[PDB]
């Protein structure tokens, strides 16, 4: 009675208590409340960061360490939001891959709303690498921010107005902080809208059939299957903070700013080494951001591109394939973007850049028409 | 009507198997991806179709679930897989593309 | 102004809830104390210092 | 350069033995909710 | 949206469950259920594996030739 | 043992969500007490900068 | 859930007056019943075949009167409280609970 009747209740047990679910739901769908538990656990741990973190370009790095040594469990409240960032983005691409696989994305609204929920965060934490002024705070600073130079009779200007100044100087770390406090907020407003177009059709199953036929109330089921999920999130998460903090941030980003040093290194964190491939596989200062954008922008194509009468990938043998050498191409892409642009790793660069896009663009429709054939539809 | 008939059937016997609706007693309409033409074809079918129709969907998603899969004997067979909704589905695209059609004059 | 909850039966009513609401308290006592820990309220028993 | 060296691994221990423990207890509590779905029977009995 | 009792229309469908207290979290758990984690690694291996073992070689190349090449006799 | 423990466990303090509440926050307690101070322990098989150690030398 | 809520008040907080309530509904139940050669013939071999005797009027109004709250919300608990029910449905059932709700049901978090 009083669940069902109340305000506030209604919205509570309308979103998580007696929301019809498919009773079939696997492991990938779990990383729909990891993001929302990553997106709290990084809002929390951030929070408890900026009683002691100061934005200015003379104390920055010494705010930080003050915070790791002096600061009661300053330490893992830092590397909790440093490895989070990355869980977070480990999630985000499960997520956005799950949806790819299983035909999720025929949700447009809901999908479009994950896309502008994927910018957000990167753009997000792009901001957030850059406070602590180290040598890749800095330069990763520096070359990202610089290709909006790229566009035509615009760039210079807003090159110039983001940063501030002439460089990544004070104005731009401050701007930076307050950019990266406000964004998780949008970011929750935003995946309420996601969660709002995703209940106007309850979820998609691994057989992309569909499940009228056989729905559970989101309680005991899909409750105690996320709090398990979570349990293996905060698993993944510990093990990282606690054995390896610095893992995924690469014994580096120590040793303040230096202006005038330049790193023979220059790479962004790992979640963005795909796309900075990518970027540097052409030969081209327009191209290079032009096909860096499309290569995110491309996810707001890929209903348009369906192709298959089947939603799902669970019956698709090609497709199958297709999709893990889409995975398998974002691999060496992250592997080449990791690594310098000489002999060996600039034409493979190249190469798997422009599979990635015959793959999505070409490869896939033209598979699920195939399909299609085989099975005399 | 020969070998190469015989072999575009053998490719398609190959690929059904392969796409393994059949490991889950679904018959390949069953698993059609539901847009309004189809919305509409679902509709339109006589009871009896529509109750064993939801029966196998149900049979589907409960296999779905355990990841399990039916015995060898209870697959579905090619080529004695009815495609009961094609009938429906090309009647209603005729429909909507008569509809189609008067709306372009 | 508001007392049509005395009578035979609201006093029954009450003395059924009692073994639980005071179970209950206990529960949060119990629950505080452990919490902030034997300074910060309730010390004693075999628990170190 | 790091401290913390010591307590993290302390807490690490700790962890690996709280999570070998919860890990197993939250498994048995979710298999134990979802086994009147894993165990269920379907049967259909249409109109002759 | 949606509810329940407004999905949709299902007939003659009977449903026998057995209460989550009668019942075990895991029957043949290690009997029934290791063949079937053998059985959804057959039935999908050819499709995953492949791609991926098509850039676990092309790493190691890739990073022969890099090494190899950063060397050189004469000229 | 015998008429089961579980079952006294269950007539005894689970059959009421108060004491069930009750023993777990109990519970909780020496838990925390036992193994705090068991994983402190086991991590004493490193009788090196053992502060305790250490404080005897100097 | 108001079956299931009836249940558990019942379990926990019954209270007297109902008791009587229910005494008093339960004495008119009995004598109602038998009034006819019919309904005693068959309450006198029934009897016979499950209790072995015949259990007069006045024995039942005893064990009625001796019925109070305590009992009620003592006796309920026994087998009401915490137990697995046996479910059965037919027709539109898509909203009948799922068998862990009717189960989560069946026992209260206040008390
Ligand atoms: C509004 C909520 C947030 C607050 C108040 C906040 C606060 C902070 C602060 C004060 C810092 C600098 C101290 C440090 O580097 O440890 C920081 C760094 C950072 N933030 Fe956030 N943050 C928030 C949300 C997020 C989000 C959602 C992400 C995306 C995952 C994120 C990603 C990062 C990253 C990658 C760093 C640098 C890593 C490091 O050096 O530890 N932050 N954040
Ligand atoms: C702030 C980050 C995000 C949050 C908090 C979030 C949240 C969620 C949640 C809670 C679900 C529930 C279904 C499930 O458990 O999988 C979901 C599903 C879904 N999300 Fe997201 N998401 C985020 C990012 C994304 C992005 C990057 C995409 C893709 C562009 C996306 C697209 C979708 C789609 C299409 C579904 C439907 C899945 C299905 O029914 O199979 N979301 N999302």
């Amino acid at each position: 009675n009083i669940r069902k009747s109340h305000p506030l209740m209604k919205i509570v047990n309308n979103a998580f208590i007696d929301l019809p679910a498919p009773s079939n739901i696997s492991s990938w769908w779990n990383f729909g409340s990891l993001l929302g538990i990553c997106l709290i656990l990084q809002i929390l741990t951030g929070l408890f960061l900026a009683m002691h973190y100061t934005s200015d370009t003379t104390t920055a790095f010494s705010s930080v360490t003050h915070i790791c040594r002096d600061v009661n469990y300053g330490w893992i409240i830092r590397y909790m939001h440093a490895n989070g960032a990355s869980m977070f983005f480990i999630c985000l691409y499960m997520h956005v891959g799950r949806g790819l696989y299983y035909g999720s994305y025929t949700f447009l609204e809901t999908w479009n709303i994950g896309v502008i929920l994927l910018l957000t965060v990167m753009a997000t934490a792009f901001m957030g690498y850059v406070l602590p002024w180290g040598q890749m705070s800095f330069w990763g600073a520096t070359v990202i921010t610089n290709l909006l130079s790229a566009i035509p009779y615009i760039g210079t200007n807003l090159v110039e107005w983001i940063w501030g100044g002439f460089s990544v100087d004070k104005a731009t770390l401050t701007r930076f902080f307050a950019f990266h406090f406000i964004l998780p907020f949008i970011i929750m407003a935003i995946a309420m809208v996601h969660l709002l177009f995703l209940h106007e059709t309850g979820s998609n199953n691994p057989t992309g059939i569909s499940s009228d036929v056989d729905k559970i109330p989101f309680h005991p089921y899909y409750t105690i299957k996320d709090i398990l999920g979570a349990l293996l999130l905060i698993l993944a998460l510990m093990l990282l903070v606690l054995f390896a903090p610095d893992l995924l941030g690469d014994p580096d980003n120590y040793t303040p700013a230096n202006p005038l040093n330049t790193p023979p290194h220059i790479k962004p964190e790992w979640y963005f080494l795909f796309a900075y491939a990518i970027l540097r596989s052409i030969p081209n200062k327009l191209g290079g951001v032009l096909a860096l954008a499309f290569s995110i922008l491309i996810l707001a194509l890929i209903p348009l591109l369906h192709t298959s009468k089947q939603r799902s990938m669970m019956f698709r043998p090609l497709s199958q394939c297709l999709f893990w050498a889409l995975v398998a191409d974002l691999l060496t892409l992250t592997w080449i973007g990791g690594q310098p642009v000489e002999h060996p790793y600039i034409t493979i660069g190249q190469l798997a850049s422009v599979l990635y896009f015959l793959l999505i663009l070409v490869l896939m429709p033209t598979a699920g028409t195939i399909e299609n054939k085989l099975l005399k539809w | 009507v020969s070998a190469s008939s015989r072999w575009l059937e053998g490719i398609r016997k190959w690929y059904y198997n392969a796409a393994g609706f059949n490991k889950l007693g679904l018959m390949r309409d069953d698993t059609i991806h539901e847009n309004d033409d189809v919305k509409e074809a679902i509709r339109r079918l006589p009871e009896n179709l529509y109750d064993d129709r939801v029966f196998r969907i149900k049979r589907a998603l409960d296999l779905s679930m355990r990841q399990q899969i039916l015995p060898k004997e209870q697959w579905t067979k090619y080529e004695e897989d009815k495609s009961y909704l094609e009938p429906y589905l090309k009647e209603v695209i005729r429909e909507r593309k008569e509809r189609e059609e008067w709306a372009k004059k | 102004m508001l007392t049509r909850f005395l009578g035979p039966r609201y006093r029954q009513l009450a003395r059924n809830w009692v073994p639980t609401a005071q179970l209950w308290g206990a529960v949060g006592a119990v629950g505080l104390v452990s919490a902030t820990d034997s300074r910060l309220i309730l010390d004693w028993v075999p628990t170190i210092n | 350069a790091e401290p913390e060296h010591d307590h993290r691994k302390r807490m690490g221990l700790k962890m690996l033995l709280m999570m070998g423990l919860l890990l197993p207890l939250v498994y048995a509590m979710k298999r134990h909710k979802w086994s009147v779905l894993k165990s269920r029977k379907l049967a259909y009995r249409p109109p002759k | 949206g949606r509810q329940f009792g407004h999905l949709t229309r299902v007939r003659h469908v009977i449903t026998y469950s057995l209460s989550p207290f009668e019942q075990r979290a895991f029957p043949h758990y290690f009997s029934k259920g290791i063949p079937n984690v053998l059985r959804r690694t057959r039935a999908c291996i050819l499709r995953v594996a492949p791609p991926f073992v098509a850039f676990y070689l092309v790493y190691t190349w890739g990073t022969q030739e890099f090494e190899k090449s950063k060397r050189k006799n004469p000229a | 043992v015998a008429p089961t423990l579980t079952a006294r466990l269950y007539s005894l303090l689970f059959r009421r969500t108060s004491t069930f509440a009750l023993t777990i926050v109990v519970g909780a307690l020496f838990f925390e007490r036992a193994f705090d101070q068991g994983a402190d322990a086991i991590y004493e098989h490193i009788n090196e900068g053992k502060l305790w150690k250490h404080i005897k030398h100097k | 859930f108001v079956l299931q809520g009836q249940w558990m008040r019942l379990c926990t907080s019954a209270t007297e007056s109902e008791v009587l309530r229910g005494k008093n509904l339960l004495r008119n139940a009995l004598v109602s019943h038998l009034d006819g050669t019919t309904p005693v013939c068959e309450d006198i071999g029934r009897s016979l075949l499950t209790y072995g005797r015949r259990i007069p009027l006045a024995e039942w109004e005893s064990r009625i009167a001796e019925v109070d709250a305590r009992v009620v919300r003592e006796v309920c608990s026994k087998y009401f409280y915490d137990q697995c029910p046996a479910v059965a449905g037919f027709g539109p059932i898509e909203q009948l609970p799922d068998y862990n709700r009717i189960r989560s049901g069946m026992f209260w978090l206040r008390f």
